[PDB]
């Protein structure tokens, strides 16, 4: 006898699975997706901006910032050692 | 996603032809209905003409 008719039929495989979710949030993210991110941090400039571009980068994590932080206050009050003696 | 995807569009072109040839095939048994009847008319002469 005569065949029904579903086969023909197809409105709801689009919520019927799983990586449909995944679609919707990816063709907005990938479409409007850049190749590379904007940044790794990059201000301070006052001719600071280089000394956290060769210290506080991601290119490198070093004792060398930690030195020239710490002399800083050691200059402060070094001077003012000879400012109380 | 894509493999869900392509299973179905090759059923939608195919499925409309089963459909079709379904009914196709249901009109030929209507046919053979007429052919039943004259089966059964032979069927009955032959034997009354076996008795005689």
């Amino acid at each position: 006898v005569s065949t029904l008719i579903p086969p023909k039929v197809v409105s709801s495989k689009n919520i019927g699975s799983a990586p449909n979710a995944k679609r919707i949030a990816n063709v907005v993210h990938f479409y409007k997706s850049l190749p590379q991110g904007p940044a790794p941090a990059i201000k301070a400039n006052t001719r600071l901006a280089r000394y956290k571009a060769k210290y506080f980068d991601g290119d490198n994590a070093s004792g060398k910032p930690l030195w020239h932080f710490a002399l800083g206050i050691i200059a402060f009050g070094y001077s003012m050692e000879y400012y109380f003696h | 996603r894509i493999d869900s995807v392509s299973q179905l569009q090759n059923v939608a072109e195919t499925t409309k032809v089963l459909f079709d040839v379904s009914k196709e095939t249901v009109e030929l048994e209507s046919e053979a209905f007429e052919l039943k009847q004259k089966v059964e008319l032979a069927h009955e002469a032959k034997a009354v003409l076996d008795s005689w």
